[PDB]
This record gives C-alpha cells, structure tokens and sequence, in this order.
C-alpha cells in the first residue's frame, strides 16, 4: 500500500535504468601432436 | 587496505596514481591544500 | 534566473542498507567549500571540516557554518543526488526542509544554523566508501541565544535548566550523565570564553579603579581584536524563514515543511 | 617498434599550445634520502 | 649598414631565449619554478 | 554567462593489462636538496613543560638557528604561520 | 540518455585449456572464468 | 523586482581624460547621505564629508562609512555615471566589485569597506569643478576587526604600527585630529565594558548563563559600532580562488 496522500508526488517521474551493453568471450586453440615439431624426435605407434 | 587478504599482487594495483603530499607552490614544503589536484609518483613509498 | 542547481554523484556500491538510508534524508542542508554544478560526497562528508586532521569540535563548525555555502538537499534517486544553493539570489521554487531539531517551529519564524552541540548526530555512515555525513540542526531564530549559552553554562559549572517552546518543554540532560566528551567536545569554545570575559572584567578596573612590563595598549588591543572577533562567529543570523500555505501552522520533528529565502 | 605498427603522437604542439593548461606527460616523481649524522665506528679493525 | 644596427639592438641572446623556450606553456611560472629556472639560466650561459 | 556541460562515461575492455607507463627523461628538479631543519614548536600537542618561561628559552634558542620557525608573538588560535621570505633563489626548500 | 543510466555492466566469459598428466596426482579438470565490471562517470565543460 | 540603479548626470565640463579616468573606476564604492533617483556629482566628493567647513579623518569617516547608503558604479556611460545601492531592500542579480586592498581575498569572505589608513591612497581629482572622489579599502572581517583594534589602541594612547596578515607585515598610520572623534570612541568602549560584567562573574574570577547571555548581546555590538558591519559576500562561480588586488570579482549581498 503506497497512496499519494496529497496529489501526483515526486518518484513518479524516475526511468532510470541499468544496460548490459556487452559480452565477451574467448575461442581456445586446439593443437594437433604431428602439426608440432617436437615429434620428430619420437615414431608414433598405433596399437589397440 | 581491507582487501589487503582478498588480493594476491595488488603492488601492481597501487603504483599508478598516487596523489601529492606536499605543495609544489610555496617557498616551504608545507602539506598539500585540501583540495589540489597534482598528482606524483613514490617509488619509495611503495617499497618502503 | 534559475535554481543553481548542483548534482553529487553517487557513487556505485553503496549498499542498499546505505541507499535506504539516503532516501529519509531528503531535505537537509549541507555545505560546500566553493559552489559549483558537479561536486562529490566527499566534498560533503565530515572529512571536509578537519582543521587539526582531526574530527572538528562544536567551534570549527560555528566558523564552517559562516565560511561554506550551504545547500538545500532537493530529491534523490537511486543514481545520484540533486540540491539547491540558498545563500545566493536564486528563485529556486520549491525548498522545503525537514525540521532536524529538538524543537517545533511555529508559523513564520526564521531559521538558523547549529552544530549538533547536546548529544548524537543521527548521521549516516556509509561504510562502503568510508565517510560520514553530518546535517546542521535548524533551531528558530530566537531560540538561539539560550541554547549557545545555556551549553557552555552547563559546562562551566561540571568544569568548575530546560529550554521551552511552543509551550512545550524540552530538557536538555536527556536523562545521562554525558560528562564525559561533552565537557571536552566543548573545551575550545569554553576555554577561549573564559579568557575573554577574564581580561573583561580586570581591565575595567585596571584603567580607572574608582568607578563603584605588561602594556596598557598592547592588552587593551588584544582584548577589542579577541571580544570582536568572536562577537560574530557566536552571534549568527537566520538564513530560512517557515512560511507555511493551507497547510499545519506548527511542525513536529522529523517533519517536512515549506521555507522561502531571506 | 619490435614486431608491431604503432602511432607515434606529440599532441602539445595542436591541442595544449596557447592555451592555459599544462601537458599532462610532464609528470613529477619523489624520492626519499637518508644520511646517517654523527656515526662512530664503535670498533677498532673498522678504523684504519 | 642600418639594418644590421637595428637587428642587432632587438635580438636577445641565444642561451637566454632557447631555455625560457622550454619553459612556455603557461608563461606566468610560480614563485618556485622561475627560482628553479634561474639555476639553469645561470648554467647555460658559461657553457656555450 | 553561458555554460556548456557534456556527461560521459568510459570502462576498460581487457583482461589484463592494456596500457603501460614508463618515465624516460629527467627535467629539471624542482626542490633545492640542501639542509633546512624542521622545527616541532609548531605542533601545539600534549603535556608541556613546567616553568612556562623554559618553554620560552628553549623556543628562542631553538629559532636562533633556523629560518623555518613561527613568527615570535605567538597567536591565541591559528596555525602559527612561518614568515613568507622576500625571496627565493634555488627552488622550494626540502624540509630535513 | 546516458544521463539516465544507473549503471552499465559489460561481461566476459574465458576457458582455460588443460594437460592430461601421469600420477600421483589429481586430474585435472576444464576452469570457466566470469568477470563482470562497471562503468565510471565523466564530464566537460566550457562557457563563453 | 528591479534592483535600485542611481544614475547622476555628470558635468559636461570634463576633459576627454577625465571622462576616461571614471572608467578605470567601475566596480568602486560610492556613498550617498540621501538617496533618490537623480543626483549630482557634488554628493559623493571629499567636499561633502567635511564635517564642519572642516576635513575628515580616521575615526570621522568611520561615522560616515556607517551612516550612508552605499552603492557600487556599475557602469559609466559618458555624461552619466550608473550605480548599484546595496543595503537597501531589493537584489542586484549581477554584482561585481574591484579589490582595493592591498591582500588577497579569498572565497566567501565578509567585506567591510575602510577609509585609506595605508599611509598610501587612490584617490581620483577632478580640477574641472574642483572636486576630489576617494574610494574606500575593501577589507575582510577579520583584518577589519584588528585595524579597529589598533586604531583604539592609539586613540587612547593619545588621551592618557604593522598587522600580520596571511604571513605578511603591512604598515598603516593615522591623522587623529577632532579631540572630539577621539573622545567619543572611549565612551562606548568603557560602557560595553560596563554593560559586560555581571553578578556571576565571581566564579570565573575564582547566574552564570545570565552573564554570558548578557555578554555576547556586547560582544557582537562591540566589533560592529566601533567599525563597519560587514556589506557583501565574495562568492566566484567560475572565476579562479583568489582575488589579487586590482581584479573584479563576483560579490554577493549580505
């Protein structure tokens, strides 16, 4: 209950807001064992 | 400073823009007016 | 012609236990060092009327409420805060107040300055910034003379009595023993009133003793330049008047009214 | 400079020349010294 | 003949105009910084 | 009179750190590195001595070795200012 | 309308790559940051 | 509604720098014993204050500082001087004085205009009509409230010279002729001295809110009747802090 006692008091006329005026975020980078040149060194073996 | 156990580095967070202690103006060192603007830097008050 | 209307800006966090609490006060007078369009609550905040880095006491604020311009508190959003100069020739139009004051004002009396010189400020602390804010009571006109003297009368004799209007009596002890502080937040301005009286009532018997090495005209100065130097920051005038239209003719404490400029 | 494509500004010559305000890159820095007045060497191999 | 006598009579020297030069923004300096200035105008003159 | 005003607004759109500072050259210094002493008569603080006219003594002959000290007839309140010089020749005077 | 805003936000959102490893030793997981800050006032002014 | 402008017609009889010696005068202090709409040069010259064929000085002017309706000249066209009254009852909204004084003045200061004691005046003169105009020192409060001080000093070191201000010395002197003048300032000092001392004053010498409640009622009289009540209020909106001597400033009513 909030009654304006006398006629149309202040707080009536307000708009005033809050924006998200943005968002961000990253992409990861996926490496591949071979693409290296680190795996020179070694002979990769598939064996299930 | 009350997030002095919140932040781990915060050396970083105070090295910038610390404010003038004394007045740069008058024949003395006296202490700064209560309402300067200048603006120093205190390498030594940092490490103490 | 329009209100000199200042804006402080608000600072975010504050938390809304502190946000809560500006909103109340909305209609009390504060001061500003130099006017301007753009302050901030700092230069509101007590931390404004440091003299020695030190809290000021009940005389620093007899000079600061006669050196910064004050300022009428007129509306508050969440956002920001908004408020009009009075001192100045300005037609701002609507200027209430709040009567923030032990006290009620009749219709068409004038308004005065005073530190909060008896008890506790019912301040605001607003922690998440580290500054408080303290709001000058409006006493009436007449009124005035009582309470500066009665306070530092009060004072004189535990260092060594009610006060009434609009036929309602107020006692000043409040019913405590506020001894301690109150005789020391006091202690400059009673310490400076005993040795001005002091030299007053020697040096007229100095100079002619038949009316019922230290110079005469060096002391003689120091006396006129100490009685006439604070012969106006103790004797301060009004500022508002309580003009009152179809509405209540007396104003309780805590309430809201209508005031124009002198 | 190094492996990047920067501007390379001096803005006190078109904005901040014959007008009153100062160029805000010509900063201040304070430093702090000590000297150590009437020390005596209280030993004897450190007088020589 | 005239010319090179009235030229000469108008030009201040070198080593008193290139340091107040560098010291114009604001050409209204403090009671400090004219003090501080002098000490290199008393410099620059016994070294070229 | 006329007056313009224009409200804006800014925020920082890195993760870590996007500008970087870094004082290069060295003008001239501005406060003369020479010996002036400081002087705590000017601090009106707490238990004093006892034989007002020691205080007295001891404030005089303390002045008569500095030039940074109150100007003798001390005030009934005020911040007991230093007398201004009628000039200054090196820069402003570090205090010691 | 920025003189009606009470407070724009911006937010931002950024994964952590990770390294499967031997033991002894509890395995890692993928970490998701998010960070929200706040926008500061300003002004200018002129007159004539 | 409007404030209360005073325009005098000045005499034509005026050299060419004469009429440009009034306008290095606006923003400067003038009095009138009466004040009506259209006046005369005559009323606010040297040749009026003379206070019985007689000229004025220190403790004479003081009681004429305070028994005239002061105004500011606000702007001078030629052949009409216009000025601002100030203590009269309605608002001048743009205001503006001219520093005086030989200190600073700072924001928000009390001014109380001073007869020159300085040893050192500016006044303007006038041979045409054979008139003399003289503009008085604005000083604040509290300087104010010590040159009243010492002037006291002297007058009663006569019937038996420097002020520190802002870390300066400065020097002033008198002329105390009128043995008159003299003697009527030590009556109301020996009377508020009077009029101060009360019954409960025993226990400050070894009631009490009476004494001092009777006190300040002297104290604040004091101050105002042996020198000038303070008239106008420095308030700068925009322009810088300090006002050095000579400059205009934004002054408000008081």
């Amino acid at each position: 209950f909030f009654k304006q006692i006398r006629s149309d008091d202040n707080s009536l006329y307000s708009a005033q807001f809050d924006i998200l005026l943005g968002t961000y975020c990253n992409t990861l980078n996926f490496v591949r064992f071979l693409e290296l040149g680190l795996s020179v060194a070694c002979i990769c073996t598939k064996f299930p | 400073v009350n997030t002095n156990c919140n932040t781990l580095d915060r050396l970083l967070m105070e090295a910038k823009a610390v404010a003038s202690q004394s007045s740069t103006d008058t024949e003395y060192q006296f202490k700064r007016p209560p309402g300067s603007t200048e603006m120093t830097q205190d390498p030594c008050g940092l490490f103490q | 012609a329009m209100p000199f209307e200042i804006e402080v800006l608000l600072p975010g966090e504050l938390s809304p236990a502190e946000t809560s609490a500006l909103q109340k006060c909305e209609g009390k007078i504060i001061t500003f060092s130099t006017l301007r369009h753009r302050a901030s609550l700092v230069d509101i905040a007590l931390s404004s009327y440091y003299i020695n880095g030190a809290p000021p006491d009940t005389l620093s604020l007899l000079e600061a409420y006669r050196m910064r311009f004050a300022a009428v508190i007129t509306r508050v959003i969440p956002g920001k805060l908004l408020a009009h100069a009075i001192g100045v020739g300005t037609p701002t139009p609507g200027l209430f107040i709040q009567n923030t004051s032990p006290v009620d004002l009749c219709n068409g009396d004038y308004i005065c300055l005073l530190p909060p010189v008896f008890g506790s400020a019912d301040s605001i602390r607003l922690d998440s910034v580290g500054l408080e804010i303290v709001f000058p009571l409006t006493i009436p006109q007449t009124l005035m003379r009582e309470i500066i003297a009665k306070v530092v009368a009060r004072a004189v004799e535990r260092t060594a009595d009610v006060i009434c209007y609009n036929g309602r009596r107020y006692e000043l002890e409040t019913n405590l023993q506020h001894r301690d502080g109150s005789d020391a937040a006091i202690r400059t301005l009673v310490l400076n009133l005993m040795f001005s009286i002091n030299e007053g009532c020697l040096l007229l018997l100095a100079l002619i003793p038949t009316l019922l090495r230290f110079p005469i005209y060096e002391t003689i100065s120091s006396w006129i330049s100490t009685s006439s130097r604070l012969g106006d920051t103790l004797g301060t005038r009004a500022i508002l008047r309580v003009c009152v239209f179809d509405g209540p003719s007396t104003v309780h404490p805590g309430d809201r009214t209508a005031v124009i400029q002198v | 400079v190094g492996d990047k494509l920067v501007f390379l500004e001096a803005l006190e010559r078109r904005v901040y020349q014959a007008t009153r305000v100062a160029y805000p890159l010509i900063g201040n820095i304070d430093i702090t010294f000590i000297m150590p007045m009437g020390v005596f060497q209280a030993n004897s191999m450190d007088r020589y | 003949d005239q010319l090179l006598g009235v030229l000469l009579e108008k030009a201040p020297p070198l080593s008193l105009l290139s340091p107040i030069n560098k010291f114009q923004p604001e050409g209204h300096l403090n009671r400090v910084a004219r003090a501080a200035l002098l000490s290199d105008l008393k410099r620059r003159v016994c070294a070229d | 009179n006329f007056t313009l005003t224009q409200p804006r607004a800014h925020v920082d759109l890195g993760v870590g750190y996007t500008a970087v500072c870094a004082t290069a050259a060295l003008r001239c210094p501005l406060t003369d590195m020479g010996n002036t002493a400081q002087n705590l008569f000017f601090s009106r603080g707490g238990v004093p001595m006892l034989h007002d006219n020691v205080t007295e003594s001891l404030r005089r002959i303390t002045a008569s070795g500095g030039r940074l000290n109150p100007t003798e007839p001390l005030p009934i309140f005020g911040g007991l200012r230093p007398a201004t010089s009628a000039g200054i020749a090196r820069g402003q005077a570090s205090v010691c | 309308e920025l003189a009606y805003v009470r407070d724009g936000v911006i937010q931002f959102e950024v994964q952590q790559p990770m390294i499967a490893r031997d033991g002894p030793h509890p395995v890692d997981q993928p970490v998701h940051n998010y960070m929200v800050k706040r926008i500061h006032k300003r002004s200018l002014s002129a007159a004539f």
